[PDB]
């Protein structure tokens, strides 16, 4: 979150906090009435975000589905919409947070190493994420709308 | 508040004058109809949890739209679903209120003035809470007077709603 | 090294499911403190030299700890205190604002009643004195923000027993 | 973990930094920090900067609070700076010797 | 933090390399030198390149100058490359 | 550069006068003008390289023959410089909308233009089916504003004009 | 309730002064603005129903305890009573926004609006938020194209969230 | 904040009074 | 600066800023015409601010304009104020910056030095700090002065 | 009602004056957005049926219980379907009426006054209006300030029945 890492920025530096820090925990914590109700949008709205983020990505990606793709049969493409399922929810988690902390330590670190050691195309399941972003933007206003697709186009730049 | 005890006395203080036997006679009917009224109350009110959670169920059957349709103003998520229990436990407990005051007053003001703005602008449908209204009909197991109190105020609230 | 927004989010993840309305239930809470914990952690930041020279004056400044023989006689002793006591009353206000003991065992905590028995450093009068500093720390930040910051002091004095 | 410090390994491997400019900008990194810094003390941060940047264990007391107290004062970046610009590093790896 | 918070002579710290250098100092030269090991015949290390040349920061330049120095080295040449002069705000 | 300053200070270099109140008044005209023909300069911008794109392969749904061998489109190499083409024309119809005359099409496109279109054996008509494509694809308050669409496409049909 | 252009009359007249030039060019501007205004105009009002029935949504979300058993907006009458003063001073905004002068939203919107609410107990924070809430979400619906020519309407929407906030400061 | 009670915002009587005399507004 | 510092963070760590830096310039542009309101109050109230900061100054800390003190005589005492004149600029800068950043690298880093080498009680500067504080608090609202006081205190930290 | 022309002598005879020229710029303005809103209306008259047949199914698909359910108030059967296609037929020639005439005026007379009692009391739903309406507006194909005036009376009767 960023109290927690303002904190352990003025913490290895021998100081306290300094205004530019303390006038944003302080800014932050007025900006959590607004953040739980953005959490709230996305979090009884993955039944559409996830179907609907699986709908573009296989149009988009037919290989990863067609047989020989990692997604392939009713098996993995239930896996398949799990890990969407996962990354939206880190999202809900990041938005709560106001930073990417939660999704950095869960989610995107050694996301490279996993997915090369599962066969599943790591640029694939960019795509994914993408095609949930535009669903997730499409259920707010302009004001949310560029935070929550901010947290997902982090994802994006992370994962390859 | 339409409680007969206040319709008696704003009937006597719209001409200045005293209380005469035209409205000690009406707060008679109100005592003599309150031990049935009084006893539906506590009725409604010890199997509540079963007939709030039957009559969600019956809204889910009939409809099944809202358990897959997105948007908030549907029940597909767990807080759609907690916010459409909500209301059912709402309209019960008008009623158990009206059973005890006498007179259709408590939901006139806390459940119908004003309720045909919410459901056009939260997109509600009224149909959905005469369907929940006609289960706790069917299934309150009250017989006699006691019954035909209770069903008088569940159908007012059907009438406002159609 | 959690807050009490990064314990909430974790306690809601490690059984994989969303936030619920008793996890944004505590995390409301959290906010409406968010405005007491930061001014408190200002005024912290003001009087840290004076909190500090408040509370070994009032708790163990004369007492033969002090004096030759004591714990605390020589002037590398003497300094190492009050450079010691600067860490309780500092990560003191880094738990205030986090809102989570976390950090206090993380980086305080372990290794420390087991580092002063092999200094020999006293125990009793280290707890005493971070006792007179939560006695100060409630002068300034009021009485609320005091028992704010005087619930992570006892958490450093209960550990550090 | 896929890490990258691709700004280092840059003027590292063109040679416009040392190693030991390249070591020390690690040691003031924050994934560094995160991984050694954060999850323990001060005490035992002098220890396990030792086994980094000098590849070897503290030797007396006296070097320990001679290094205590600059991290006491100034955290990681006076501590790894003050190792780093150290002679006994010097005499075993200066500019250029991992 | 920075290196004079109030240390000098008879404080806990023990007396050493102090730097003008601000909070997150962001000025660093480019420098070269000399600097012969002087070691190297009676622990008989391997050897290694003595003439560097480098980028060293604003932050830690005057400890390694005043290091360079301590052991014979020479300096041929230092420069400023990245940072302003006279200026009161913006090292950072 | 044919524009309204090099009108104004050209033929008063050619007179030897100043700069009187009637070409003073000449560039006031190039503020009124210049808010719209400099949209028309940032959506061209913005979007070149799909609008070259629907429409350069009406050159060839128009006239099939070209990707005959012996043809001008015959091989891969001849297909892209055919492409490259239409980005030039849409290239300086974006550079004469923010010029403010025709100035980059006299003299960098047109001028000598039929002279190459011999002697290379390119189909001049090939250009303008090109060209009177994207003049009809323009939907006037869609692709711009309505005064922005009249400014676009006169300097379009100019090129047609000029290519016929 | 005096427009942008009655506003100035009304000053000249007290002072027994013609208009000058440099004020006619100021008033000629605004002419030539124009038609960015009406723009605007029909555009927080095509949709002002969403941009109340969002607000409240997203208010209800952050105070919770507002629609609590003892929450100032829970009941049917106590909830529409609720989005009905929304759609007031939204109403009176636009009124503002077309006139260019914030003279008919506090002459017959805001005088007495603060008292009302301290007589019946209503939160006058929480009313501040919410039009801040309606604020931004017709500030965003103002600055995007969607029909409109390219252009500049920076001040027009600065003009806009004024009038917003000065019916937020005049509540509580 | 607005005009005072009653007074149509911009219909001031007082605007330009002469301070001679000028009656303080109750 | 909250801007140049948000930057140099995010610099160092190879990336670009996240929402969580992005949010809060975001909305410290948006603060800056409060900020600069708040400054303007401060700034041509030097003249009763530094007067009055050394008023309650000297009447708790007689020493050091006493006879021996190191502001005694008609000079120094004129310096004497000089220098608050000088931390009341930066504090200026501080709220327009939004941070203690023009403060820490102007009259902060090394100030010790200066002070212990000038002879001067740094303890007796830091009074004179204070005194300043109560009177530039009074001079603004309850949300101004938890600003303009919050950076003579972070002052009052570092000087000492 | 309500038109330019007519509320420009409504406001003159309330007052009970000749029609100046506050009067006679209101007139003029709806002469110059009158050539905008006679090519909106023409072009959405000949492509009526076009919209109502595709604003039906629109209907349809997003509620698709509508043609599933029994009663009279849904489109099961194919009288409760031709029952359906008069409805978007007159939310359309409304929005033409309007157009026409110059402002809201035809369809306050003809379709919004008494409309959401006509809604309660059938039991409809207004939410299936609205995605009847937010085809139209999808779908018209007009351009620039063309569109301007059309979409200006579709969005007009999406407030009203939400
Ligand atoms: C055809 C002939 C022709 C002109 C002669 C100019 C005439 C001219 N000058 C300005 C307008 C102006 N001119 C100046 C210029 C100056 N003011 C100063 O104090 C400086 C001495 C000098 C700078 C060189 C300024 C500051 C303005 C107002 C700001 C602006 O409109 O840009 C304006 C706009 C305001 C107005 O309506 O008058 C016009 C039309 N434009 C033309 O089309
Ligand atoms: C800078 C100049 C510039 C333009 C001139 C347009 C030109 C243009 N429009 C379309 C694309 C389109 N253009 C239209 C518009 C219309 N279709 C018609 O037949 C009507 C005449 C008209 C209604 C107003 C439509 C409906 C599409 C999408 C479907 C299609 O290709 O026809 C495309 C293909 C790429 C795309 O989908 O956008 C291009 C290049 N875009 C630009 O960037
Ligand atoms: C300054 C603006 C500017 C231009 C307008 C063009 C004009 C232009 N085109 C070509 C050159 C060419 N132009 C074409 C174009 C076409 N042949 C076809 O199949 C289609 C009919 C048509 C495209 C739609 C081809 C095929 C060549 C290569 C001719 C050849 O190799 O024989 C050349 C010769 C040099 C070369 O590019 O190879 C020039 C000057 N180039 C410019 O720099
Ligand atoms: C009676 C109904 C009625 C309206 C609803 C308005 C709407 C409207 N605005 C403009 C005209 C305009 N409208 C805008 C507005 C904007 N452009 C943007 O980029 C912003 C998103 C937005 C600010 C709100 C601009 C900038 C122009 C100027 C046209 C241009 O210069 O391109 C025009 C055409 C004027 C013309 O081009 O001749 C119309 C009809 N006017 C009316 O008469
Ligand atoms: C014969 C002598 C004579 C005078 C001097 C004035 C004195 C005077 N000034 C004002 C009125 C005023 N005077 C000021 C004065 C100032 N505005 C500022 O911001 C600065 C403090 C200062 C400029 C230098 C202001 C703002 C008003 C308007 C008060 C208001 O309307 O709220 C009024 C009230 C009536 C009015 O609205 O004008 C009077 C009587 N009138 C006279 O008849
Ligand atoms: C919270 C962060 C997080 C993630 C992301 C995560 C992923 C993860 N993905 C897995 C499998 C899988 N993941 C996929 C995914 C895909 N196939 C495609 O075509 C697409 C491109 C892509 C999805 C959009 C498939 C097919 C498997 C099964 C592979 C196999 O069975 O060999 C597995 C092994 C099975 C399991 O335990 O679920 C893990 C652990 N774990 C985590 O903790
Ligand atoms: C005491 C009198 C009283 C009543 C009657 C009342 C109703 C009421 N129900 C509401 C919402 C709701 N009601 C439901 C209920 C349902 N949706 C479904 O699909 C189910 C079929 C159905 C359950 C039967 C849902 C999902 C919402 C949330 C709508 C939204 O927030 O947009 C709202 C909107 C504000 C809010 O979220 O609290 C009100 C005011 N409130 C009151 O104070
Ligand atoms: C951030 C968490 C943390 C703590 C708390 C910590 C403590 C710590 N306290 C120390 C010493 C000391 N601590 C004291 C303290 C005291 N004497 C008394 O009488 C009092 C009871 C007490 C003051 C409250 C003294 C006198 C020494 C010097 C011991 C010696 O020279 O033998 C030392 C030895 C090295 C040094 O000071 O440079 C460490 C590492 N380290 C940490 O990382
Ligand atoms: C932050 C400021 C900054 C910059 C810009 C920078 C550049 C820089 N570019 C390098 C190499 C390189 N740069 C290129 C770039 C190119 N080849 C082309 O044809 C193109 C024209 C161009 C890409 C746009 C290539 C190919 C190398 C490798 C050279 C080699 O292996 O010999 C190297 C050598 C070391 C390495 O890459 O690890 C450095 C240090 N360092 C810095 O600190
Ligand atoms: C042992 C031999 C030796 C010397 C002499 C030495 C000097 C030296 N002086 C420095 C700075 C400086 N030196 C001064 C000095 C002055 N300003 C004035 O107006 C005066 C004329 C002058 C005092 C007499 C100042 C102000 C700086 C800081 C410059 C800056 O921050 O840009 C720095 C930059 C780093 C730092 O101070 O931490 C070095 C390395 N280093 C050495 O190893
Ligand atoms: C000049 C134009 C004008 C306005 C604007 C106006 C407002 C006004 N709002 C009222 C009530 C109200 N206003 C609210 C509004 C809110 N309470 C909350 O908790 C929310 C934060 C907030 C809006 C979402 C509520 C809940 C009531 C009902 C209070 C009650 O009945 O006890 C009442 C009391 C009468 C009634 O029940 O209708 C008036 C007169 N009156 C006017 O003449
Ligand atoms: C912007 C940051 C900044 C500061 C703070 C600063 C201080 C500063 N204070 C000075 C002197 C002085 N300062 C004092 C100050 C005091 N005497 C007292 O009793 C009080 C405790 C205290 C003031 C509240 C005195 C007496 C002198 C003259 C000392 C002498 O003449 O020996 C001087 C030498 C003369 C001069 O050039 O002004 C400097 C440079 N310079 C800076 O750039
Ligand atoms: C000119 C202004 C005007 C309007 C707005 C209007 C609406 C209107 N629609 C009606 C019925 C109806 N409306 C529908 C329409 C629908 N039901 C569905 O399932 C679909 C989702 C939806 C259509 C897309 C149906 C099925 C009925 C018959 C209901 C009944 O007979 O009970 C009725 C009942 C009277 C009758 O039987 O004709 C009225 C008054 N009438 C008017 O004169």
């Amino acid at each position: 979150s960023i109290v927690t890492k303002s904190i352990v920025n003025a913490d290895a530096e021998a100081r306290y906090l300094s205004p530019g820090e303390l006038d944003r925990i302080k800014s932050f914590v007025l900006s959590g009435q607004r953040r739980l109700r953005i959490a709230q949008t996305l979090t009884e709205n993955r039944e559409r975000i996830v179907k609907q983020g699986g709908q573009q990505l296989f149009q988009r990606r037919p290989d990863v589905v067609s047989p020989g793709g990692n997604a392939y049969g009713e098996e993995m493409t239930a896996t398949c919409l799990r890990d969407l399922d996962y990354y939206l929810r880190l999202v809900t988690y990041g938005i709560i947070a106001g930073d990417v902390t939660p999704i950095e330590e869960i989610g995107l670190v050694g996301v490279k190493e996993m997915y090369s050691a599962l066969g599943t195309p790591i640029s694939g399941v960019a795509e994914g994420i993408r095609c949930m972003k535009d669903v997730a933007c499409s259920l707010l206003s302009g004001e949310d709308a560029a935070e929550v697709g901010f947290y997902f186009d982090y994802t994006l730049a992370a994962m390859q | 508040m339409k409680t007969p005890i206040t319709e008696a006395i704003a009937t006597a203080d719209n001409q200045g004058r005293f209380l005469s036997n035209t409205e000690l006679q009406a707060v008679n009917g109100r005592y003599q109809r309150a031990t049935a009224s009084l006893t539906a109350a506590k009725a409604l009110t010890g199997s509540a949890q079963r007939l709030i959670t039957g009559a969600a169920q019956a809204v889910y059957n009939k409809f099944p739209y809202t358990t897959q349709m997105p948007g908030p103003a549907y029940a597909s998520s767990a807080i759609g679903k907690a916010k459409c229990a909500r209301d059912i436990g709402y309209y019960l407990r008008m009623v158990t209120y009206c059973l005890v005051v006498g007179g259709t007053g408590p939901m006139d003001e806390y459940l119908v003035a004003g309720l045909e703005e919410i459901n056009r602008s939260f997109d509600l449908s009224p149909s959905w809470y005469i369907e929940a209204l006609q289960y706790i009909k069917n299934s309150h197991g009250l017989s006699g007077q006691v019954a035909n109190e209770a069903n008088a105020y569940i159908d007012y609230a059907i009438n406002t709603l159609s | 090294m959690q807050d009490a927004i990064t314990s909430v989010i974790n306690a809601a993840d490690v059984q994989g499911k969303y936030l619920d309305a008793n996890s944004v239930e505590k995390l409301r809470g959290y906010f409406q403190t968010g405005e007491l914990r930061v001014r408190a952690a200002a005024t912290i930041a003001a009087n840290a030299a004076t909190i500090i020279k408040e509370a070994v004056a009032k708790s163990l400044l004369y007492s033969d700890i002090t004096r030759p023989g004591g714990n605390m006689y020589t002037t590398r002793r003497y300094a190492a205190c009050i450079r010691d006591l600067d860490y309780y009353l500092r990560y003191a206000t880094y738990g205030m604002l986090a809102g989570d003991p976390s950090i206090l065992d993380e980086r305080v905590l372990n290794g420390l009643k087991e580092t002063y028995n092999s200094l020999g450093v006293p125990i009793g009068a280290t707890i005493q004195a971070i006792q007179a500093m939560k006695e100060v720390t409630g002068s300034l930040v009021g009485s609320d923000a005091g028992k704010e910051m005087g619930l992570y002091f006892d958490y450093i004095c209960s550990g550090l027993s | 973990y896929g890490f990258s410090f691709s700004v280092l390994e840059s003027q590292v491997k063109n040679g416009q930094i040392s190693i030991k400019e390249f070591v020390r900008s690690l040691g003031k990194s924050s994934v560094y920090q995160k991984q050694f810094y954060q999850p323990y003390v001060n005490s035992r941060v002098v220890e396990l900067a030792f086994r980094h940047f000098l590849g070897r264990n503290l030797s007396s007391l006296a070097e320990f609070q001679k290094f205590f107290a600059i991290l006491s004062k100034k955290g990681l970046t006076g501590l790894v700076d003050s190792l780093i610009n150290s002679r006994e590093y010097s005499d075993y790896f200066n500019e250029e010797t991992v | 933090a920075y290196d004079m918070d109030g240390t000098g002579a008879g404080s806990l710290e023990p007396r050493g390399i102090k730097s003008s250098a601000v909070e997150k100092d962001s000025r660093c030269f480019k420098v070269t030198f000399v600097l012969p090991s002087q070691s190297r015949l009676y622990t008989f290390r391997e050897l290694q390149n003595v003439y560097t040349t480098k980028m060293v920061p604003f932050s830690s330049w005057y400890a390694e100058q005043q290091r360079i120095q301590k052991m014979g080295g020479k300096i041929l040449k230092v420069e400023l490359v990245a940072g302003g002069q006279m200026r009161s705000v913006g090292n950072q | 550069m044919k524009s309204v300053i090099t009108t104004v200070v050209s033929a008063a270099d050619a007179a030897g006068r100043f700069p009187s109140n009637s070409d003073l008044e000449s560039i006031q005209g190039n503020i009124q003008r210049s808010a719209a023909r400099l949209e028309a300069a940032e959506k061209l911008a913005g979007n070149h390289e799909a609008v070259v794109k629907e429409a350069g392969d009406a050159c060839f749904a128009k006239y099939a023959y070209l990707k005959n061998p012996g043809e001008a489109g015959e091989n891969q190499e001849k297909i892209n410089k055919c492409y490259r083409d239409v980005d030039h024309y849409m290239r300086l119809v974006n550079y004469c909308l923010v010029v403010g005359g025709t100035g980059p099409l006299d003299e960098w496109g047109i001028a000598g233009a039929r002279e190459v279109y011999r002697t290379l054996n390119l189909p001049t008509s090939a250009y303008v089916a090109s060209i009177a494509y994207t003049r009809d694809r323009l939907c006037v308050p869609r692709d711009m504003s309505a005064q922005a669409g009249v400014e676009f496409s006169a300097y379009l049909d100019y090129l047609i004009n000029a290519l016929s | 309730m005096l427009d942008a252009f009655a506003k100035v009359v009304a000053q000249a007249d007290a002072r027994g002064e013609f208009l000058s030039n440099t004020q006619i060019d100021a008033l000629s501007k605004m002419v030539k603005e124009g038609n960015q205004r009406l723009d605007i105009v029909n555009k927080v009002t095509s949709n002002a129903s969403a941009i109340v029935t969002n607000s409240a949504r997203a208010l209800f979300a952050e105070q919770p305890q507002l629609i609590q058993p003892g929450g100032n907006a829970y009941t049917s009458r106590r909830m529409a009573a609720c989005l009905r003063d929304m759609e007031i001073v939204l109403r009176y905004v636009s009124y503002a926004m077309i006139a260019g002068d914030s003279s008919v939203l506090d002459d017959r919107c805001l005088n007495g609006l603060r008292e009302t609410y301290q007589a019946l107990g209503t939160p006058g924070s929480s009313v501040a938020v919410a039009i801040q809430k309606m604020k931004d979400a017709s500030v965003a619906l103002a600055n995007d194209t969607t029909g409109t020519p390219i252009g500049d309407c920076s001040s027009l929407v600065a003009e806009l969230a004024g009038y917003f906030d000065r019916a937020a400061v005049s509540v509580v | 904040q607005l005009a005072p009670p009653g007074i149509p915002p911009g219909e001031d009587a007082r605007n330009n009074q002469s301070l001679r005399q000028y009656v303080a507004r109750p």
